């Protein structure tokens, strides 16, 4: 994750910090050579 | 007649210098350990 949280308003009001930014979640497994499968 | 202890895994025998001979030919006869079968396997998955 990279990100920034600006604060949010969901409501004097609230303010909810929520993450705005690159965020890349992967779970690789090889193939026993070359190609690799991506849950990505 | 027979014996054996598995403490020593030995076959005692109680009988002729005949039951000596033949049953150190079966002393002898069944003493081999069957060679490893691959009983079990570890399969590595490509894709699934």
């Amino acid at each position: 994750i990279v990100a920034e949280e600006v604060p949010v308003i969901t409501g004097f009001q609230t303010v909810d910090r929520k993450e705005v930014g690159i965020k890349l979640k992967v779970v690789p497994q090889i193939n026993e050579g070359n190609s690799v499968q991506l849950n990505i | 007649k027979f014996v054996a202890d598995e403490r020593t895994n030995s076959i005692l025998i109680s009988g002729d210098p005949k039951v000596r001979e033949r049953l150190k030919r079966l002393i002898k006869q069944l003493d081999v350990e069957m060679a490893a079968k691959g009983n079990n396997r570890v399969v590595y998955l490509k894709y699934a």
